């Protein structure tokens, strides 16, 4: 007991690299947590992004929201994409996780989750939001990220609608 | 709003409860063994150091 409660319940998903399954089937629900200490409990006992296989993902989403386009919470939504050192990547991922659970965003209801893609060429870190046409919320979330993650002008920050993504990229907001 | 800044989140990382195994550890071992680490609680050599992580930022 005596653990510090979080505002929301979060679920960690692990996209496995298994071509014998469809993409949706690859999504493995690891566990959920709703206190700060339980988050660190999970974090201290799962491998950082820089240590897991290529083609796999880590996704942290609010309870009852799946990390996929099909989920009702994401249908009308989009993502702030950050295009990308092992230490640099792990720490950036952690800082995003701490922004989420710490509720650093004023438009909290618009937050769905965050996804980190681990690929051979490069690695993406994305923050998914509920309504892509809600520019006020999207921009506010965008500014919090750039400020919190201390993103320099070196790297870019672009918002992409899920509908434009699945049709194969158009970025409607940039910061 | 129930919120926490990075300072406090990092501080709570050095609690004992932040090192003990997750509740679903058994099921995690059964469904996703490839991503698990630090299985020996006696060894905290690779435990996350929040105080240093906070100090490293300046
Ligand atoms: C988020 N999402 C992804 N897929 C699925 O995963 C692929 C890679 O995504 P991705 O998110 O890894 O994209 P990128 O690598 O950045 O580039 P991107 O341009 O999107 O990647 C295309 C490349 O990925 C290859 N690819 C196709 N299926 C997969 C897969 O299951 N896993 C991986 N790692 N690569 C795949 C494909 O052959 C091509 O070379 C997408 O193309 C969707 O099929 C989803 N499917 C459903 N139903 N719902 C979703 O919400 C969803
Ligand atoms: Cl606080």
């Amino acid at each position: 007991h005596m653990k510090h409660p979080l505002m929301n319940v979060w679920t960690l998903w692990y996209l496995e690299n298994d071509r014998s399954k469809s993409w949706e089937d690859m999504q493995n629900e690891i566990t959920s947590f709703d206190t700060v200490e339980d988050f660190w409990s999970l974090y201290n006992h799962i491998k950082p992004p820089s240590e897991i296989k290529l083609g796999s993902d880590y996704s942290l989403f609010k309870k009852n929201i799946r990390p996929m386009w099909e989920d009702a919470a994401n249908k009308q939504g989009g993502r702030w994409v950050i295009t990308l050192s092992k230490t640099d990547l792990d720490n950036l991922w952690l800082d995003v996780l701490l922004c989420l659970i710490g509720e650093a965003f004023d438009h909290s209801d618009q937050i769905c989750g965050a996804v980190i893609n681990i690929r051979g060429k490069s690695n993406k870190i994305s923050i998914w939001t509920a309504d892509g046409n809600n520019e006020e919320a999207a921009l506010e979330i965008g500014h919090k990220l750039r400020d919190a993650l201390r993103l320099g002008r070196n790297n870019s920050l672009q918002y992409q609608l899920h509908k434009d993504t699945m049709v194969k990229v158009k970025s409607i907001y940039t910061l | 709003r129930v919120s926490y800044d990075i300072e406090h989140l990092l501080y709570y990382s050095m609690s004992p409860h932040s090192w003990t195994l997750p509740t679903d550890w058994q099921k995690m071992q059964e469904t996703a063994p490839s991503i698990l680490r630090n299985k020996d609680l006696q060894d905290e050599s690779q435990r996350f150091d929040g105080d240093k992580y906070l100090a490293s930022i300046k």
